[PDB]
RNA sequence: UGAGUAACGCUUGGGAGUGAGAAUCUCCCAAACCGAUUGACUAAGGUUUCCUGGACCAGGGUCGUCCUUCCAGGGUUAGUC
RNA sequence: GCGAAACAGUACCGUGAGGGAAAGGUGAAAAGAACCCAGAGAUGGGAGUGAAAUAGAUUCUGAAACCAUAUGCCUACAACG
């Protein structure tokens, strides 16, 4: 046997979560189609 | 024997299994 | 390619540290704003 | 090119019709009893009379 | 009398798994073991358990004959997703879905369950319009 | 002089390799701000024996339970090398 | 001074058990509990877990120990009086000591 | 919804073993590329990413018994650098 | 409602000044599920505590969009806001 867990603070499933800021900093240029 | 029976894992703070002290196996684990 | 930003320990201190923005008025408006905000980071000097 | 109009959900279903999987064809090896699929060696290396492999 | 098993945010997406499930519902319980034990899929080495946990679970919890079950309905409902950024081209951002499945496998003795849970249904609808009746004529009596 | 510069003695394996064979060499931790001379001094003042030299490590503080809801770092360490002469091994535990 | 101390014999005027007479084993102040024998018996399916020289047996079963009561819901029992029963309690000072000395206002019984 | 679609960002075969589960982990034999370099020593920077044991919540564009990921312990010694 | 009811000027973004989030509720009491079965395990099904376990830590109530299952009816010569 000898499975237990007397310390404070034990987990195998650690809680943690994925984020995500959103960078998008997407940008353009000119063109050939340009009828003037 | 009985040092050869209490030097299996039961690892030390600082130390590790296999190489378990041959004198000094009473002091933490007592 | 060469980015803009190549890290050095030197330059960093030596521009945005404490003793470095502790030697103008400017420098010392800034610092007072930021502690008005509260910042944890002060400057770049507490890096850790 | 990109869809001008949103497939509905009942498009979506109509193309999966297709999507069905097939259950593939099993027997029963001639040693031990266990459903194995056809034509080929059974868990205990024993296809037929020969025996291929050694027991699991 | 169902009995059945439940698994919570299984990794294989509910579009995967429903084309394993569709395979087992109406079978008999050996037919539907060798059918799930020897098809090349992902969503098939986790149903067996699922399924096998419901047999033992039937056969031992519920008290059935084990001769008689069948594969009742296995569903794979939508499971929470997880939300991931992946690093598109010229600096733009996509965000991955990982889709999760709850996976339940239910199996009866009785081959017209269904029957009972119509049966159910229509008593509820029963004692809604028995309490309509009883109310009205409370109000005339007033 | 005040000897709080002697925090805790620690073994490891490489402090019990070194601890034999002739000259013993103990590794105790020191106060951070001490210096090698004020080493030498609190083990004569608190032990009665001169080293015969001292090595100084500095052990960096770095991000410890890494993940954990709350992250915390470490704590700054200097470890010093004491070997006494030829022959002689006192214990760090017993006056 | 406490209207309740640890030792002195109470009862319970609220809740499933009524009458229930005991005494009381430890007192939380903080969170207004009381700890008291043979009431509010509570058994935790105590698992195993082996850690420890201790832990390496911990037999534990269905142990049953005692679970903390609101102490409003304590009363004060009354011993002296040939018919004991349940009232409220003053803090008279009497100039003989000059100590607060609780007393019983349905009657004239010390403590 | 597009849609289980595009994509998965330069490197093979086999034998034995572990394991509940192995194209992906360990060992061995080959095989294929580098060889003014994918070899070795360091500056700058990075800041424990280094070593051992364990684990497979999450991350790894598949899998995983494995990881530069996570947990526990340990590791950096100067009168001459 | 102060940006901030939680450890918020934090995580994070930027060389820098500066910019700047989200996230609360088990039960009266943890009495937080001993034990059995399947499984490698998490977990699930029983048992037990509890008034309630479809209050089980994913923890007050649980709407719609969305995804599946089924009783009954209709639908494979058919031009459909
Ligand atoms: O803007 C364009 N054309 C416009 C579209 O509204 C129009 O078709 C047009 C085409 C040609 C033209 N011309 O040749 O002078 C003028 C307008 C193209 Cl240059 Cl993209
Ligand atoms: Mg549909
Ligand atoms: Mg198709
Ligand atoms: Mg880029
Ligand atoms: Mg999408
Ligand atoms: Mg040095
Ligand atoms: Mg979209
Ligand atoms: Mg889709
Ligand atoms: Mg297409
Ligand atoms: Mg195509
Ligand atoms: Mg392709
Ligand atoms: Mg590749
Ligand atoms: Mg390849
Ligand atoms: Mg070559
Ligand atoms: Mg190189
Ligand atoms: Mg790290
Ligand atoms: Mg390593
Ligand atoms: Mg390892
Ligand atoms: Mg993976
Ligand atoms: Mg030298
Ligand atoms: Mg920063
Ligand atoms: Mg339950
Ligand atoms: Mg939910
Ligand atoms: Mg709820
Ligand atoms: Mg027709
Ligand atoms: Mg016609
Ligand atoms: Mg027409
Ligand atoms: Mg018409
Ligand atoms: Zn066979």
């Amino acid at each position: 046997x000898x499975x237990x867990x007397x310390x404070x603070x034990x987990x195998x499933x650690x809680x943690x979560x994925x984020x995500x800021x959103x960078x998008x900093x997407x940008x353009x240029x000119x063109x050939x189609k340009a009828a003037d | 024997k009985q040092t050869q029976d209490l030097t299996k894992n039961m690892k030390i703070k600082g130390f590790r299994k296999g190489k378990v002290p041959p004198t000094l196996a009473k002091d933490y684990l007592d | 390619m060469k980015r803009t930003y190549q890290p050095s320990k030197l330059k960093r201190a030596k521009t945005h540290g404490f003793l470095a923005r502790m030697a103008t008025a400017s420098g010392r408006k800034v610092l007072k704003l930021r502690r008005k905000k509260q910042r944890a980071q002060l400057t770049v000097s507490s890096e850790r | 090119a990109v869809q001008q109009r949103r497939s509905s959900k009942h498009r979506r279903d109509k193309r999966r019709s297709h999507d069905a999987l097939t259950a593939q064809a099993l027997s029963v090896c001639q040693k031990c009893g266990k459903k194995k699929l056809f034509h080929r060696v059974c868990s205990c290396g024993m296809y037929g009379d020969l025996r291929v492999k050694k027991a699991y | 009398m169902i009995a059945f098993a439940k698994q919570f945010r299984v990794r294989i997406s509910p579009q995967k798994a429903r084309l394993v499930c569709q395979l087992i519902v109406g079978k008999k319980t050996a037919d539907a073991q060798n059918i799930l034990s020897n098809t090349p899929k992902k969503a098939a080495t986790l149903i067996a358990k699922l399924l096998n946990s419901a047999i033992a679970n039937a056969t031992n919890n519920h008290g059935m004959n084990g001769d008689a079950l069948y594969v009742f309905e296995c569903v794979a409902n939508q499971g929470p997703s997880m939300k991931r950024t992946i690093p598109r081209a010229k600096g733009s951002s996509n965000m991955i879905t990982k889709r999760s499945s709850n996976l339940v496998v239910k199996l009866s003795d009785n081959p017209n369950e269904r029957q009972e849970l119509i049966k159910q249904q229509k008593a509820l609808v029963k004692k809604r319009v028995e309490g309509q009746q009883k109310a009205k004529m409370a109000r005339q009596k007033a | 002089d005040v000897t709080n510069v002697l925090l805790k003695p620690v073994l490891t394996e490489k402090v019990y390799f070194n601890q034999m064979g002739e000259t013993k060499k103990y590794v105790f931790v020191v106060n951070p701000k001490a210096s090698k001379t004020r080493v030498k001094l609190a083990f004569e003042l608190v032990y009665g024996i001169k080293p015969l030299k001292v090595n100084t490590l500095i052990r960096k503080p770095t991000t410890i339970r890494g993940g954990s809801r709350f992250p915390g770092l470490s704590k700054l360490e200097k470890l010093a090398v004491i070997t006494l002469p030829k022959g002689i091994a006192i214990s760090v535990t017993g006056e | 001074m406490q209207r309740i101390k640890k030792g002195d014999k109470v009862v319970v005027i609220t809740g499933k058990n009524k009458g229930g007479s005991g005494i009381v084993l430890k007192i939380m102040p903080a969170r207004q509990q009381a700890i008291v024998e043979g009431l509010n018996k509570v058994t935790r399916h105590k698992k195993k877990d082996q850690t420890t020289k201790r832990a390496a047996k911990q037999s534990t079963g269905k142990v049953q120990q005692e679970a903390p009561i609101f102490l409003s819901k304590l009363a004060l029992f009354d011993q002296k009086a040939k018919q004991q029963t349940i009232g409220k309690i003053k803090y008279v000072m009497d100039p003989k000591t000059n100590k607060k000395t609780r007393v019983f206002k349905k009657s004239n019984n010390t403590l």
